[PDB]
């Protein structure tokens, strides 16, 4: 209610928030994976999967 | 060169002639300015850009 931004920037901000909330403790989180050096399992997280639609589609691979 | 005299092509002021005649073959220059773009109706809202950032543009933009 106390906001003036549009759904786009708000969606970006909420995606970042959700992606940060995975910064807690427990496996399946980014700290444990970093300790295990499983840099690959990060690509398959669900949060990046929810923020992906916001990416420029013509250059998302690069 | 310029329209209303399209049958002429200046080269250091030297006017040259075209062996042909055209009234529309030249009128369509929407693709002779840039490579993968086309002119459109004027819109001030659109932001000014350079020739380099063009690579990171999308469609309908």
């Amino acid at each position: 209610d106390l906001a003036v931004l549009r759904d786009e920037k708000t969606a970006i901000t909420k995606g970042y928030e959700a992606l940060i909330k995975r910064l807690g403790t427990g496996d399946n989180d980014i700290p444990s994976l970093i300790a295990k050096k499983d840099y690959l399992s990060l690509y398959n997280l669900p949060e990046v999967k929810l923020m992906a639609p916001l990416i420029r589609p013509n250059r998302k691979g690069v | 060169w310029s329209k209303a005299d399209s049958s002429k092509i200046y080269c250091h002021g030297i006017a040259i002639r075209v062996p042909l005649v055209v009234g529309d073959e030249h009128m369509d220059t929407s693709l002779a300015l840039l490579e993968g773009f086309s002119v459109c109706e004027n819109d001030p809202r659109a932001p000014m850009v350079t020739r380099q950032d063009l690579i990171d543009v999308g469609f309908g933009q």
